[PDB]
């Protein structure tokens, strides 16, 4: 039946006219990766010491 | 070689520092002053294209060996040759290029090199023409007409010419730190 479908597809953040979902981490990915780089160096720059 | 309309003006401007103009320089056993200044001129050319400039370093160039001899030939035209990325593995040996890691000489396929090819007094920018003329004038001053004050002013004026020509190289080929290199091109990808 239409309402009691046992296969439940779950999206986190919906978008119009788009069959899937986009994660919540995607929206803050870039400042995530800019942390990554900026942090990476530091560890590398430590090892030179 | 052959007369060049700009090169005779260069050898004349070497002798503009001391004395009188010669004419056309086209004889081997000749006016000793003209051939002497011309040797100083070509040495300062070979040194001033040696330092590595952004219009001189032909970046991804490919050399190919001879089909019979199976050997690509190092030349005195090939001014200084380095490899593309790092830990350059190419050196001159006999007049031929040579691997100091593969421990071999014969090359099957081609080879990718950052090479500098020797160019004339022509085919250079006017900044570098004035810098070769003034540095060769300093050398020609110091070696034949040993006068102190003209050496002082040619030293100061070589420094000014090198100032202008570094301004040319930092203006020819705009180098930006954070959007053009190989490391912090990726760090600023969002």
């Amino acid at each position: 039946p239409k309402e009691a479908c046992p296969y439940i597809p779950i999206r986190m953040v919906r978008l119009d006219g788009e069959s899937y979902g986009r994660s919540y981490i995607e929206e803050y990915l870039g400042d995530l990766r800019s942390l990554e780089n900026l942090q990476e160096a530091i560890v590398k720059m430590s090892m030179i010491s | 070689n052959v007369e060049t309309a700009a090169e005779l003006s260069a050898v004349n401007d070497i002798l503009a520092s001391i004395g009188e103009p010669p004419v056309s320089t086209l004889e081997g056993d000749a006016n000793a002053d003209a051939a002497n200044a011309r040797r100083i001129l070509n040495k300062i050319n070979r040194q001033i294209q040696s330092r590595g400039w952004t219009f001189n370093i032909e970046e991804g160039i490919t050399l190919l060996p001879d089909v019979y001899s199976n050997l690509i030939v190092y030349s005195d035209d090939y001014l200084s040759l380095m490899s593309t990325s790092g830990q350059s593995i190419y050196v001159n040996r006999g007049g031929y290029v040579y691997d100091r890691t593969s421990q071999s000489d014969r090359f099957d396929s081609g080879i990718t090199v950052n090479i500098i090819r020797l160019r004339d007094y022509d085919e250079m920018p006017e900044c570098f023409r004035y810098w070769i003329v003034t540095k060769a004038s300093r050398q020609f001053n110091n070696r034949f007409f040993g006068a102190p004050e003209v050496e002082g002013v040619l030293q100061e004026e070589e420094d000014e010419a090198r100032r202008l020509c570094m301004e040319y190289e930092m203006d020819y080929g705009g180098y930006n730190m954070l959007d053009g290199d190989a490391f912090t091109s990726g760090l600023l990808t969002r």
